[PDB]
Order: C-alpha cells, then structure tokens, then sequence
C-alpha cells in the first residue's frame, strides 16, 4: 500500500469529487432529455396533409 | 441463353426489391434516384400531377424517419407496381448531349 | 440562396401541431416505446454481427494456436535429444 | 372544397388536465405551465454549480 | 514465530488437485530430467505452470487471512 | 429590416450562418458529431496551455518539471490528464464524424471532403510531438525509429533525417522544435475548420436518406442547439468517468522512467491508433515498399469519391454495400489488435493475410456492389 | 380550493423572468453548502478508519 498510494498521493482525496460528481450527475441528463423531447414534441406532433385540390 | 432461369431471376429482384426498406417506406424506384445533371433538367420536363405527387410522398417520407416508424406494411410499396416516369424523360437528355458532346469531338 | 425563402416549391400541403405545454413528455414512452426498439433492432442485427464473430473466433482461434506453438518447447521436440 | 378540412385528435400526448372539451384551459393554465418552466430552472441551478 | 498465514495458506491450496496434479508433471518432467538432464531439460516452464493456478487459489485467501 | 440588432454591426448577420441556417427534419445523434470535435479541441487549447504555464522544455529539465506539476502545482493532477485522456476522446469523435460520411455518402460533396482530409493529416503530429513531450522512455523510443524511419529515401532522405534532428541524433534541439510545432499547430487547424465548414453553408447537410431535403427545413436554434447540448453533455461523464476514476487505462504507456537512448524497451508500441498503421508497418519486409503503402493508405479517402458507383448515395438502402460496409470495420479493429501483438507466426500470416485484404475490399469489392445493384432494380 | 404550490409559483416568481431567473442563484447557494456537506458524511461513512480524519486521533497530538 506504501508505494501504492506514493505513487498516487491525489488518489484517496481524487475519487471525493469523484462521488461528488455522480450524486449531481443523473440529475441533469433526464432534465435537458426531457426538455429535449419537450422542444422537440411539437416536432415529432407534426401531421401532414396531402389535400392537392387536385 | 436464359428462359427458366429469368423466370428464377425475378425472384431474387422481387427479394433484393424487398431487401431494401424504401419499399416499406411507400416509395418507389424513381424518387430514390441519386441526383446528377440529367436528373436536374429531367425535373423540369415533369407535369405537376407527377410532380407534387412527388413532392408528397418524399415529404411524408423524411417525417416518418424522424420517429423511427416504418409504414404499415399492408401499404407498403408492391413490387408488381413500379413507375418507371422517370426514365422516359431521362433517356432524352442523356441522348442530345451525346450528340453535342460527339459532335463537338469533330 | 436565401435560405427560408426560395428553396422548393410546394403548394396544397396541410401542417397540424399544438403548443408543446398541451401535451406529455412521455406518452407511453415506456410502454410504447419498447416494441419500436425491438422490431428494427432485428432489421440490423441480422447483417451487423456475421463479421464480429470471424474476429472473436479467430482472436481465440490464433491465440491458441498461438499458445501451444510458443507455450510448450519440448511439444514436438522433447527433451530426448 | 377547402371547409371539407377538420383537425384530427391530439389528445393523445396531451396530458387530463385541459383534456376536457368542456372547460376552461385557464384553470390549470397557471399550474399547467409553472410544470414546464420549474424543470427548467431547476436544470440550471446545477449548470451553475 | 507467527508462523505466517502464508504458509498455511500455501498448503490449502496446493492441496488442490490441478495443484498435485500437475505437480506429477514436475516430476514427470524432474525425475526424467534426473537421468537426462545433461540434454536442455528444465522443469522451470512446468513449475510456474504449478505455481500459476497455484496461487490463483492462494489469491483470495490469505488477503484475508493476513491483517 | 427595420431595427433588427443583427443588423447593427455587421458581424452580427455574418452570425446568421447559424441561427437561421436551415437543416432537414430527420437527422441522427451520428450528426452530433462536428459539434462536439470543434468542443474536444477548444478545451483541449485551455489545457494545452495551462501545461506549458508550468512547464519547461529541457532535455534535463522537462521531465522533473512534468513530475513536479501534479506534484506542487494545484490539481496538477486533474490537469494533465484531461490533456491527455481528452486528447483520446477527440479520435472516437473524429472517426464516426468521417464513418457517416461514407455510410450515407455524404463525401459526395468533393471539396468539402478534401478539406477533411487535409485536416486529418495534420491532427496526428500533433499528438504526435505532444506525445513525445513527456520525454519518457517509449517517446524518447517511440519517436527515434518513427523519425528514423523516413530515411528509407533513396536519396535525399539522408541529410534530411539529421536535419529535422538538427544533429545525428534524437539530442536536444530535436526536443525543442517539436515543442514551438506542438505548440502553434492547433492555431492553424482552428482557422482550416472555418474553411472546411464554410462550403458546407454553400450546399448544407445532408439526410440519412440519401435524399435533397429541400421541401423541408427546420430554423436550427431551438432545436438542434438542444440536441449539441446534451450530445456536448454526453462528452462530459465520457472523459469525466476515465479521467477521474481509472486514469491510467487508455494510459497504456506504462513509461514514467527517464528516456534512455542505452536502455531500449523490451516492447515498442505507440499507442493505440498510432497502431494500427505502425500494424501495417509491421507487415512488409521490404523497407522501402512499406513506407509507400502506408503513405497510400488513408489518401484513397479522397479517391473514394470517385468511386460513387450506383444511383443512391445512402448505403441505407445497399445491404450488400452494408454487408461490405460492416465488414471493412473489423479489419481495421483486427489489425489494431495485430499491431497489439509481437510479431509472431501467426500473427506474421495474419497480418499478410488482413493487410491485402484490407484495400480489397475497398479497391475491387465496394464499387462492383451497386453496378450489380444499378442493374438489380434494372435502374 | 387552493392553487397547488405550481399555481402559486409561476404566478410568484417564475412569471417575472428577472425573479425566475433570482431565485436559481438562491437556492443553488443553500444548495452546495448543505450538498457537499452530505456527500462527505456518505462518503467517510463508507471509509471509516482508512482516513486521519479517522485514524489520526490514535496519534494526534500525543
Ligand atoms: C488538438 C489539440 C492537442 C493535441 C492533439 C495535443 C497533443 C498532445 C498530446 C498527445 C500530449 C501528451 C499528453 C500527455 O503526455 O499526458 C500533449 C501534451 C502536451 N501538449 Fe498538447 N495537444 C493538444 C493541445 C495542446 C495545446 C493547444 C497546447 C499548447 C497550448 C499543448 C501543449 C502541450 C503540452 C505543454 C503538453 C505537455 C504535457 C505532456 O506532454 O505530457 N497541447 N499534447
Ligand atoms: C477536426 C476535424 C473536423 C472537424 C472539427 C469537423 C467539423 C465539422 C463540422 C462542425 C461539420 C458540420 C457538422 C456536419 O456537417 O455534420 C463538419 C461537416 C463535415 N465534415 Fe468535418 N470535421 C472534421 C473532420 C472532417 C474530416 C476528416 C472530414 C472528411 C475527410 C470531414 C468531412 C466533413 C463532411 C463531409 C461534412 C458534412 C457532412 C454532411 O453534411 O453530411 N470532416 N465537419
Ligand atoms: S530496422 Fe531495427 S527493427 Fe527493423
């Protein structure tokens, strides 16, 4: 472990973040998917109609 | 020297026909056709019924690829019916420039 | 040229949309939606693996036959003579 | 001739609230909305972090 | 003293079969070489061969076996 | 336009290349793309930089230095890898922005296209040099055959190796320059992109359907700036996860040992993507011969184009051009495992065997395809 | 009958875009202080004992 973590001094504080990251980090991506999809509704709600007079 | 055998040679086209979704999308032969300077003026010489008829069914097309739905297959493009209008007009000015890019050789 | 302007030209075609708060973010998203992705997944699958076996077989094939070919000196040649 | 048109159902990816042809779409259309936009200012408050 | 864990930890595993089994193969190898091993024969190549599986068992133990 | 803003400096309506240019409706997450490798590198510039804030060239300095920045300098840590592990992120990105050109066709627009392929040669030496920087054992290593290499010219090859050396050997001032190219080069590219994209504006993009777009469009800022969005958001957790997690996975150079020209490396690879070519390297026995294939191997991107052999465009509608599509992208994933692989006899064969197939199946196989097809539905 | 709380808050805040736009900074403050605090408890609670936090008190300070 000695030389492991001399190799590595960040390492036991670098992985703090790295759970602090992941708690924030599924809140977002739905969020912006969401209001993704929530532009984009209306995109794919179009209907066409064909009605040449014709 | 084939006569059984294009009778079996449909077969694969009707399959190859079918192996190809524009089929399955209700488009046809035609409309599938990579543009070129043939292809432009061709355009031109269309009568509008074919023309927006065209129009139509591309754009009913793209809507459908943006949400991933395939036409029900009932309506599905046969391959007994396919509309070659496009080549009769193509033929024509595929053969005037071979004329002038001929005849301008000498 | 002008881009919204000119491009096409098009007449006798009808459009229909609401505002995006009349509607869901998820209409049956789940349970809708699943079926879609089975049924095109297959329309793929059929002419996408083939190839990624050869490799797999052959990574296994060759690593074998690399193996045996180095791993064993005394393999063919025993260690009589 | 062109009156021959009509709007087709949407009520689908609609959601109960307004659903009724009967009502008044104001009542929720205060909560209606307040939905939409409280998502996206909750998705900033993170972008800001 | 101590004793180790390693060393009881080394014989639960090499008490494992492929363990004694391929050990044979060392002296398959070992007591052939006695007589011939003026020719190249080593029992080396078998040897991490033993040890390899080995200790593949002796992995998991003694990690938990020592402090 | 009466009191439009956008007017008002004139800068602002060369700023509607963007918000009003037009896109058709359907377009893939394959498009996403362009956006993000335009993303990939401008981060990139920021911590390129910052590296060199802290950093000094020396053949004796430059290591000890790079050793000290995650040591003394604040998150010296965080740093220098998203240097490095971004710098990866930016292939996968660049790849499949090439691998939807072909298999829609989109390389059909010429000019376009040619300035995507210069712009692909230049990237690698970047990282090319920015990988020998580190002045490890491999870069050290790494380099000194690559360099050596070229001087398989007949002729002029010999004084020019020891000239780009600046000496007869990999010493100093052959550091140096490196530096001064790995530094600026970026710049340059920067200014190729607003070339590469500006034709785009002339034709726009195009549909996976092989197919004008023209009757439909869509404005593209309330959509497809969303879509980047969370595409850009899709980057973040990609290197974010890598980056912080397990750094030294795609950190395969194991050499963190000072570069010794005595010492030489049991093992010599460059890593990854420089394998697969150094792969094909590997194969030829003939020095000469060699060079010229690898030199001709990517440059048949531009002669693709010459190549549309059917009536569609899209490979959407060609199983077979599919079928050979697919199967194209496993000999390049097999000889970057061959390149990752000492040359054993196997591997020998394998290489041969993978390598002349390789062309095959681009330079006879692909553009047979839709003649067949062409004549299939009797186009 | 009451207006749900979203009745209530776009009418209060989220109608004047300056307040919408006030109250992300607001919250987002009391946010990280209280949501750093808790990770960390989560996090140490996992690793208990590994760390001086932990270990240091056998040898801090005499
Ligand atoms: C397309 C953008 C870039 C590429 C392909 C690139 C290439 C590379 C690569 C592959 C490394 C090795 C990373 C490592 O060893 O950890 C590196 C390191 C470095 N790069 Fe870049 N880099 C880019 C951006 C920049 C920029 C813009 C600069 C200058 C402002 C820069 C300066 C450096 C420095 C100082 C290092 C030292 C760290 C090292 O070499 O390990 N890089 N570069
Ligand atoms: C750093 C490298 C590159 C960057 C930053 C880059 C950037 C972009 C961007 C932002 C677009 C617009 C998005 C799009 O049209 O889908 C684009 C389009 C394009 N790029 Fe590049 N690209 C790069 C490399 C290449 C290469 C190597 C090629 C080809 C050899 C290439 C060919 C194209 C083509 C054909 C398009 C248009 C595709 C279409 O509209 O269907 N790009 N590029
Ligand atoms: S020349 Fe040194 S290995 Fe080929």
């Amino acid at each position: 472990t000695f030389l492991r973590w001399a190799a590595e001094p960040e390492h036991d504080h670098r992985k703090r973040m790295g759970l602090k990251m992941l708690l924030m980090m599924g809140l977002l991506l739905p969020l912006v998917y969401a209001m993704k999809r929530h532009k984009w509704s209306v995109l794919k709600s179009r209907k066409l109609a064909y009605r040449p007079p014709k | 020297a084939v006569s059984a055998s294009s009778r079996w040679l449909e077969g694969i086209r009707k399959w190859y026909y079918n192996a190809a979704g524009f089929n399955k999308l209700g488009l046809m032969r035609d409309d599938t056709i990579h543009e070129n300077d043939d292809v432009k003026e061709a355009i031109r010489r269309l009568p509008e019924n074919l023309y927006n008829d065209r129009v139509f069914r591309i754009k009913r097309a793209l809507d459908l690829s943006m949400r991933q739905q395939i036409l029900p297959k009932e309506q599905w493009t046969k391959y007994e019916e396919d509309k070659s209008y496009l080549e009769p007009y193509l033929k024509e000015v595929i053969r005037e420039r071979k004329e002038r890019e001929e005849w301008a050789k000498k | 040229g002008r881009q919204f302007g000119h491009l096409t030209r098009v007449r006798h075609v009808i459009t229909y949309s609401l505002s995006p708060f009349e509607q869901r973010a998820f209409p049956h998203y789940f349970s809708k939606g699943i079926p879609n992705v089975l049924r095109r997944t297959r329309a793929c699958i059929l002419r996408v693996a083939p190839p990624f076996v050869a490799f797999y077989l052959v990574y296994t094939w060759g690593t074998q036959e690399f193996e045996k070919s180095k791993r064993k000196n005394p393999a063919a040649y025993e260690n009589d003579r | 001739s062109h009156t021959d048109i009509k709007v087709p159902d949407f009520s689908d990816y609609r959601r109960p609230e307004v659903l009724d042809s009967t009502k008044s779409s104001k009542e929720s259309s205060e909560a209606r909305k307040g939905f939409s936009y409280l998502v996206t200012a909750t998705t900033t408050v993170g972008v800001a972090y | 003293e101590l004793v180790d864990p390693l060393t009881t930890v080394r014989e639960q595993c090499e008490q494992l079969e492929k363990c004694v089994k391929a050990r044979e193969r060392l002296e398959l190898c070992d007591e052939r070489v006695s007589s011939r091993s003026q020719t190249e024969e080593d029992c080396t190549e078998e040897l991490l061969d033993f040890l390899h599986a080995r200790d593949h068992c002796v992995a998991h133990k003694l990690f938990n076996s020592l402090k | 336009m009466t009191n439009i803003r956008k007017s008002h400096p004139l800068m602002k309506i060369v700023n509607n290349a963007f918000i009003d240019l037009p896109a058709p409706s359907n377009i893939s997450s394959w498009w996403n793309f362009g956006s993000l490798l335009g993303i990939c590198l401008i981060l990139q510039i920021l911590t390129g930089l910052f590296l060199a804030m802290h950093y000094t060239s020396d053949t004796t300095t430059a290591f000890s230095s790079v050793t000290h920045i995650c040591r003394d300098v604040n998150y010296g840590w965080i740093i220098r890898y998203m240097h490095a592990n971004g710098a990866s992120m930016f292939f996968i990105c660049l790849y499949m922005h090439v691998g939807r050109g072909l298999y829609y066709g989109s390389y059909t627009f010429l000019e376009t296209w040619n300035i995507g392929v210069i712009l692909l040669l230049t990237v690698m030496a970047t990282a090319f040099m920015g990988y020998v920087l580190p002045w490890g054992q491999m870069s050290f290593w790494g380099a000194t055959v690559i360099t050596n290499l070229l001087s398989a010219i007949p002729y002029i090859g010999t004084n020019l190796v020891e000239w780009i050396w600046g000496g007869f050997s990999v010493d100093k001032a052959t550091l140096t320059r490196f530096f001064a190219f790995h530094f600026i080069l970026p710049f340059i590219i920067m200014a190729i992109a607003m070339v590469h994209l500006l034709f785009l504006h002339e034709t726009g993009s195009n549909n996976p359907t092989g197919i004008s777009s023209d009757v439909d469009k869509i404005p593209f800022h309330p959509y497809y700036t969303i879509k980047d969005i969370l595409g850009a958001l899709l980057l973040i957790l990609a290197l974010m996860l890598l980056v912080l997690f397990a750094p030294d996975l795609l950190g395969d150079p194991d050499n963190y040992t000072p570069a010794n020209p005595l010492n030489t490396p049991p093992h010599i690879k460059p890593e990854w993507y420089f394998l697969f070519a150094y792969a094909i390297l590997r194969s030829i026995p003939n020095k000469l011969g060699g060079v010229l294939a690898l030199a001709f191997s990517i440059l048949i991107l531009a002669l693709i184009p010459l190549l549309h052999t059917s009536k569609q465009r899209s490979m959407m509608f060609r199983p077979l051009s599919q079928c050979l599509f697919w199967a194209l992208v496993a000999d390049l994933l097999t000889l970057t495992w061959i390149g990752g692989q000492p040359v054993e006899h196997p591997y020998i064969t394998i290489g041969q065997l993978a390598s002349v197939l390789y062309f095959l199946l681009i330079l006879v196989l692909m553009p047979t395809a839709g003649t067949i097809e062409n004549k299939l539905l009797k186009w | 009958v009451a207006p749900t709380l979203t009745a209530r808050l776009y009418s209060l805040l989220f109608r004047r875009t300056s307040t919408f736009a006030l109250t992300i900074v607001v919250g987002a403050l009391f946010f990280e202080r209280a949501f750093d605090q808790g990770a960390d408890a989560i996090y140490e609670h996992i690793n208990e004992g590994k760390l001086w936090k932990h270990i240091k008190h056998k040898y801090e300070n005499k």
